[PDB]
Formats: structure tokens, sequence, C-alpha cells
């Protein structure tokens, strides 16, 4: 179990991650650095050791069953995610802990909010596809429900979320409802209602088929 | 040090798929060697590791009597033969070296190669319009397989620009969306390389 599941800190500040393993055995507990699309890069090796290459503020121990990694100051470079991991010697296998994201503190920001009707093109196709965008929001915690005609919609909206942009460090957020075009073409009010810290009460965006 | 990979591949479910794993720069049977997979949008997710000499394996509950991981020392290669492909082992498959001076952590890992499992065929997206301060993209809709790319503008149009990652749909087919806010012309340039399929959308 890693925890907590995200850090925001800034630049320069501390960064303490926790890991609870199986046994204490020292020996047996690793951690590595993971950034988007590249593959894992060792840290710490049996728990208080650092691997070829890694820098001094990198420093690890293990206090029972508990297992901290701390980044003593954070670098630019720092802002990836982090895995404890266990093995002994039989049975052989590996366990990994479920990674905690070290992300970019920054100021809170609500997010400005669109949303789309299902373009004549695609109804045309067949289907029909209700878009809702939250953009430059922080932080990443947002809640977004789909309404028809005051119908709570569940199960049938897919929402995919950019990383942290590089220039202002937000995020922007993309829901799409997909509705057969039949039942599209049955109701009348399509509302993607947000709710998210930097709004201090819920905002919806809606039209009118 | 190092491990090269390969034998990734885009595969129906129950077809088979061989990985390969080259190592160079320390001598391979010195150490033992393990398969890692990272399912997408999850995290580091051991499979299965080999001896040393070869001679026993072990496996991860979820891919037993399916998997069978094996080396050629002579040729510095491990290998992970995958049969019985299901939709749920697409991940991406990194080979992990034992460490040197502990070998219960993985010091070296390879650059990892992509196994795609899916009962849906190859097939190229279509590019539907989304429409002071205002917001317009393009719908990229029921692609496979992954990945499409995305401009606005032949690339000239970047500020502002937001494009999501794809989305696996129920149909099994993805989905993407790309967005723009502007504050004249706009083009969303798709390339879906596996279907060769380029469409210029202008919203
Ligand atoms: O190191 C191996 C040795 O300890 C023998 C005899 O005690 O036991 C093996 O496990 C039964 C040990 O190897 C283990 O499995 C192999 C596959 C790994 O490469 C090793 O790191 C170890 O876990």
């Amino acid at each position: 179990t890693q925890s907590p599941a995200t850090l925001s800190l800034s630049p320069g500040e501390r960064a303490t991650l926790s890991c609870r393993a199986s046994q204490s055995v020292t020996n047996y507990l690793a951690w590595y650095q993971q950034k988007p699309g590249q593959a894992p890069r060792l840290l710490i090796y049996g728990a208080s050791n650092r691997a070829t290459g890694i820098p001094a503020r990198f420093s690890g121990s293990g206090s029972g069953t508990d297992f901290t990694l701390t980044i003593s100051s954070l670098e630019p470079e720092d802002f990836a995610v982090y895995y404890c991991q266990q093995r002994d010697n039989w049975p052989p296998d590996a366990t990994f802990g479920q990674g905690t994201k070290v992300e970019i503190k920054r100021t809170v920001a609500a997010p400005s909010v669109f949303i789309f009707p299902p373009s004549d093109e695609q109804l045309k196709s067949g289907t029909a596809s209700v878009v809702c965008l939250l953009n430059n929001f922080y932080p990443r915690e947002a809640k977004v429900q789909w309404k028809v005609d005051n119908a709570l919609q569940s199960g049938n909206s897919q929402e995919s979320v950019t990383e942290q942009d590089s220039k202002d460090s937000t995020y922007s957020l993309s829901s799409t409802l997909t509705l057969s075009k039949a039942d599209y073409e049955k109701h009348k009010v399509y509302a993607c209602e947000v709710t998210h810290q930097g709004l201090r009460s819920p905002v919806t965006k809606s039209f009118n088929r | 040090i190092n491990l090269v990979e390969s034998g990734g591949g885009v595969v129906q479910p129950g077809r088979s798929l061989r990985l390969s794993c080259a190592a160079s720069g320390f001598t391979f049977s010195r150490y033992g060697m393990h398969w890692v997979r990272q399912a997408p949008g999850k995290g580091l997710e051991w499979v299965a590791v080999v001896s040393s000499d070869g001679r026993t394996t072990y496996y991860a509950d979820s891919v037993k009597g399916r998997f069978t991981i094996s080396r050629d020392n002579s040729k510095n290669t491990l290998y992970l033969q995958m049969n019985s492909l299901r939709a749920e082992d697409t991940a991406v498959f990194y080979c992990a070296k034992e460490g040197g001076d502990n070998k219960f952590s993985f010091d070296y890992w390879g650059q990892g190669t992509l196994v795609t499992v899916s009962s849906a065929s190859t097939k190229g997206p279509s590019v539907f319009p989304l429409a002071s301060t205002a917001a317009l993209g393009c719908l990229v809709k029921d692609y496979f397989p992954e990945p499409v790319t995305v401009s606005w503008n032949s690339g000239a149009l970047t500020s502002g620009v937001h494009t999501f990652p794809a989305v696996l749909q129920s149909s099994g087919l993805y989905s993407l969306s790309s967005v723009v806010t502007v504050p004249q012309t706009y083009t969303c340039n798709v390339d879906h390389k596996p279907s060769n399929t380029k469409v210029d959308k202008t919203v």
C-alpha cells in the first residue's frame, strides 16, 4: 500500500512518500520513478541504498513495515510517479505498490465549462456523442454529472484528462456521453453539471435539442 | 548494460505472441530475469521470472498455463511466449534485470513493448466537429488501433490546444477529442497510420 495517492508540492519543497510492505525485511524493498511513456528507473535498493546515478536528494529508510522515500528538495524532473516494490527469495514473485504521484502545486482555478451537441454529421451516421469540456482547472479532482431531461445518467459516459499543463500547470477534462441516435432524438435538455473546488456552487451548461 | 524488446503486436484473442528482450553489457547468464507488465492507466504488475541458469521459472496467477518464460543464455535473450491471449492482457510488457548488488530489486529495464489484444479489426476514424472565450474541436471517433495524431492548422496553431488521451469504448473502438480555446479558420489534421487515414477537418 502506498500513500498518499497524490503529493501536490512546489519545486524546492520536501516530498515524503510512504509504503507499507508485507515484512520489515529491509533488504526486500525498492523504489522506482516513472514518467509518462518511459520505463521504470530504479532509485533505491535494499530500502536505503541509492542505485547507480541517483542524486543525493533521494533517501529511503524502513520503520517496521512502513518504508519512506524522501525527496529532500524537489527539482523539476522529480514530478513523476513513484512505486515501491518488494520481492524476496522464495517464492520469487515481485509485488508493486500501486504508486504515488508527485504533482505540481498551483493555485486553485475553476474550470470554464463548455457543452457540445452531437454534430449533424455524426447523426446522419447513426450515433450521438455529447461532449463536456472542463478547461484549465486545478486541482485535478472534479465531478461531472450528465443530464437528460432531468434524468441522471450513469454508465453511458467516459472521460479522460490531460497531463498537467507545462505553462500553467492546470488540467483539462473531456466527458463524452454516448446515446443511440433515436434515444438522443427523443429527449430535449442535455446538460453537464460540474462540481469543482474553484466553484462555490455547481455549474451546469446545457442545450436544447 | 542494455535490453532491447521486440515481439509486441496487435492480436486477436486466442492468438499467440512471442516477446523478445536481448541483453548486452553484463553477462546474461549471471542474473535472473523478469517480465513486468503495465496496463493502460495502471501500475507496474509483475508477470514472471526465469532463473539465471534457465531451469526454474515462476508465474503470476493470471498467466499460468498460458505464458511461458524462458531464455537462451548462449544468445543472451530472454523470451515470453504468450498463448491464449485475452483482451485484459493488453499492456506494455517490460523485461527487467535482477539487481547486481541486491537482486530483489530491478536495476535495468528494456524499453518495453506493446501487446494489444482485441476482437476488433483495423479501422480509420470519423472526424466530427465540436462547435469572448470560445472553444471548438474535433471528435476523432471509432478507430482501431492506437494511435492517432492531431494538430491544428498543419502545426501552426498550438497555444490553447488540448488533445485528450484516447478512451476505449465498449465497441472496442477508440475515441478521442481534441479542443482549442480561442479569445479566422480552424482545421484539425488527423492521421491514423494503421489504416492510412489522413483527414483534415475544417471546423
Ligand atoms: O538464488 C537461488 C538459490 O537461493 C536457490 C537455492 O537456495 O533457490 C532459488 O529459488 C528456489 C534462488 O533463486 C530464486 O529464484 C530465481 C528464479 C531468482 O532469479 C532468484 O533471484 C531467487 O528469487
